[PDB]
C-alpha cells in the first residue's frame, strides 16, 4: 500500500526543513535516503534516525 | 499529492 | 508580447465531441512547434499532441490517437484540437504552448488553459446567498462578510468583490463537490467594522456555462 | 516512454532558506529537462531549460543542475512568492513527459485563527435548505480541528471543509466549514456551534448562535 | 481541399455509419480533414464508437 514518510531535515546551523516522501514503504524509504545523500554533498555528512517503525525520520547534517 | 482544478495546485494529505 | 489564448472548453457528454482553439499573438506559429498539454487530478500534467505548422507534421499521445486531431491555420495564427469519442479520463484543463520559440527548447509560453468536463450531468446555475456581517463575524475592529455560491455545475465560476476594486483581505475558498454532484464555495472578505453601512460591498459572481451573472449586495441584516 | 520521478513530494522551509528538489529520469535524457513553476490559480511557467539555463526574467536565486539521469532545482534563498508547485519535464524522446510535482510551502510562526460563524441567510431559508458557515481566518499551521454541535449534539457526516492555499501576503491559511441541513431540521433546533482546535489557541474555541437571535 | 481515393473512402465509411449521432459523425469527419496522416486511426476510433452504440 501507499505510505507517507515524514522527514525532519536538521541543518548544522539549527535551521529545520520538513519533507514528505510517498509510495510503498520500500520506495519512500529509498527516496528519503537518496535525498539525504544528495543534500549531504552540500550540507555535510548526514545521520538518519528512524522513529514510528521507519515512517518518520530525523535527518541531521554535519555541516 | 493530488492536483485540484479549483486552485490549480497540488493538495497533499 | 507573446500570448496564447485557449477557447472552446466546456461540458460534453461521454462519447461526445468538442473543438478547442489556440489563438497566438506576438509571434508567428509558423516559426515554432505548438503543443496541447492537459492537466488533471488523475494524471497530472500530460502531453496530448503537437504540430509544426510550417510542414504540418504531427504527433499524438497514445491515449488520444484516433480520437483527437491537432491542426493549425497559419493565416489566422491559430491552432486547434478536435476531440471526439470523449471519456471521463479526458476531463482536464487543456493548455496550448509553444516550443522552439526564439530558439528556446522548452515550453516557454502557456495559455491560461480551458477546462473540458466530460459528464452526463446537466448544467445548473448557482444560488448566491449573502454571508452577512454580524456581531458573530467581527473582532478587533474588523468584520467578515461574504457570499455563498451554492449548487452549480459544471466548473468554472468566478467571484470578485466590488467589480475587482476590492482584493485586500479576500479569501475565496476552493470549490467542493457536494454529495449531490453539484459544486459549492464561499468567498469572504475582512473589512473595517466602521465601514459597514457606509461602504457598499457586492460580490460579482459569474457562471458562464449557465449564463448566470449575479451581483449580490451584502449588508448587515436588519433586526 | 520515459518516466520522471520527483522528490520529495512536499517540502516546507523558512523564508531565506536554501531548498533543493530533485527529478530522476528513467533513462538517459541528456540535458533535455525543463523546470516549471505553477502558482495558485496559474498556468505552468518556465524557470529552467536544458537542465541548467535560466529563462529570461526568472530570479537568479533559481538554479538547475544535472548528474547523469538525476536533475536538481535549487532556490538559494526562498521567498514568499516561491510558494508553488514545481514540475520537471523531459523532451528527449516523444512523448515528452512530466514529473508528478513537488509542493513547496513556507514555514512561519504559529498564528491562531479568528473564528466566526454565519447563520443561514433568510434568502436561503425561503427555499428548503440551510447552510451554516464556520470561518477560520489567517492561521498557521494548516492543521485544525473543526467540530459542529447542534443543541450540543456532535454532528457527523453533514459538513464539508475547504482550505485556501498559503496567503501571498502573510503565508497563512483560512478555512471554511459548512454545515448543511434541511430547513425543517434547522428550524427544529436552537443552538448552532462550531468548536475550533488549533495549536495557536490555549484551549478550544467555540463560536455559536441561537437560531432567531439577531 | 481535395482528397485522394483513400481519403474519400474514409469519409464515405464515416458518413454511412448507422449508430453515430450527427455531432459524432461530423466530429470524426472534421478530424479526417484536420489531419490526413491520422485517417486510419480516426477511422478505427469511429468504428469502435459506432459499434459500442449498436
Ligand atoms: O475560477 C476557477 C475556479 O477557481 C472556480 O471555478 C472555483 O473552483
Amino acid at each position: 500500500s501507499e505510505v507517507t514518510i515524514k522527514v525532519n531535515l536538521i541543518f548544522a546551523d539549527g535551521k529545520i526543513q520538513t519533507a514528505e516522501f510517498k509510495g510503498t514503504f520500500e520506495e519512500a524509504t529509498a527516496e528519503a535516503y537518496r535525498y539525504a545523500a544528495l543534500l549531504a554533498k552540500v550540507n555535510g555528512e548526514y545521520t538518519a534516525d528512524l522513529e514510528d517503525g521507519g515512517n518518520h525520520m530525523n535527518i541531521k547534517f554535519a555541516g | 499529492c493530488q492536483f485540484d482544478f479549483s486552485t490549480r495546485r497540488l493538495r497533499c494529505g | 508580447e507573446v500570448q496564447l489564448v485557449e477557447s472552446g472548453g466546456g461540458l460534453v457528454q461521454p462519447g461526445g465531441s468538442l473543438r478547442l482553439s489556440c489563438a497566438a499573438s506576438g509571434f508567428n506559429i509558423k516559426d515554432t512547434y505548438i503543443h496541447w498539454v492537459r492537466q488533471s487530478p488523475g494524471k497530472g500534467l500530460e502531453w496530448v499532441a503537437r504540430i509544426y505548422p510550417t510542414n504540418g507534421y504531427t504527433r499524438y499521445a497514445d491515449s488520444v490517437k484516433g480520437r483527437f486531431t491537432i491542426s493549425a491555420d497559419t493565416s489566422k495564427n491559430t491552432a486547434y484540437l478536435q476531440m471526439n469519442s470523449l471519456r471521463a479520463e479526458d476531463t482536464a484543463i487543456y493548455y496550448c504552448s509553444r516550443w522552439g520559440g526564439d530558439g528556446f527548447y522548452a515550453m516557454d509560453y502557456w495559455g491560461q488553459g480551458t477546462l473540458v468536463t466530460v459528464s452526463s450531468a446537466s448544467t445548473k446555475g448557482p444560488s448566491v446567498f449573502p454571508l452577512a456581517p454580524s456581531s458573530k463575524s467581527t473582532s478587533g475592529g474588523t468584520a467578515a462578510l461574504g457570499c455563498l455560491v451554492k449548487d452549480y455545475f459544471p466548473e468554472p465560476v468566478t467571484v470578485s468583490w466590488n467589480s475587482g476594486a476590492l482584493t485586500s483581505g479576500v479569501h475565496t475558498f476552493p470549490a467542493v463537490l457536494q454529495s449531490s454532484g453539484l459544486y459549492s464555495l464561499s468567498s469572504v472578505v475582512t473589512v473595517p467594522s466602521s465601514s459597514l453601512g457606509t461602504q457598499t460591498y457586492i460580490c460579482n459572481v459569474n457562471h458562464k456555462p449557465s449564463n448566470t451573472k449575479v451581483d449580490k449586495k451584502v449588508e448587515p441584516k436588519s433586526c | 516512454d520515459i518516466q520522471m520521478t520527483q522528490s520529495p513530494i512536499l517540502l516546507s522551509a523558512s523564508v531565506g532558506d536554501r531548498v533543493t528538489i530533485t527529478c530522476r529520469a528513467s533513462q538517459d535524457v541528456n540535458t533535455a529537462v525543463a523546470w516549471y513553476q505553477q502558482r495558485t490559480n496559474g498556468s505552468p511557467r518556465l524557470l529552467i531549460y536544458s537542465a541548467s539555463f535560466l529563462y529570461s526574467g526568472v530570479p537568479s536565486r533559481f538554479s538547475g543542475s544535472r548528474s547523469g539521469t538525476d536533475f536538481t532545482l535549487t532556490i538559494s534563498s526562498l521567498q514568499p512568492e516561491d510558494e508553488a508547485d514545481y514540475y520537471c519535464q523531459q523532451h528527449y524522446t516523444t512523448p515528452p513527459t512530466f514529473g508528478a510535482g513537488t509542493k513547496v510551502e513556507i514555514k512561519r510562526t504559529v498564528a491562531a485563527p479568528s473564528v466566526f460563524i454565519f447563520p443561514p441567510s433568510d434568502e436561503q431559508l425561503k427555499s428548503g435548505t440551510a447552510s451554516v458557515v464556520c470561518l477560520l481566518n489567517n492561521f498557521y499551521p494548516r492543521e485544525a480541528k473543526v467540530q459542529w454541535k447542534v443543541d450540543n449534539a456532535l454532528q457527523s457526516g453533514n459538513s464539508q471543509e475547504s482550505v485556501t492555499e498559503q496567503d501571498s501576503k502573510d503565508s497563512t491559511y483560512s478555512l471554511s466549514s459548512t454545515l448543511t441541513l434541511s430547513k425543517a431540521d434547522y428550524e427544529k433546533h436552537k443552538v448552532y456551534a462550531c468548536e475550533v482546535t488549533h495549536q495557536g489557541l490555549s484551549s478550544p474555541v467555540t463560536k455559536s448562535f441561537n437560531r432567531g437571535e439577531c | 481541399g481535395s482528397y485522394n481515393k483513400d481519403q474519400q473512402s474514409a469519409f464515405y465509411e464515416i458518413l454511412n455509419m448507422p449508430n453515430l449521432n450527427e455531432a459524432q459523425r461530423n466530429g470524426f469527419i472534421q478530424s479526417l480533414k484536420d489531419d490526413p496522416s491520422q485517417s486510419t486511426n480516426v477511422l478505427g476510433e469511429a468504428k469502435k464508437l459506432n459499434e459500442s452504440q449498436a
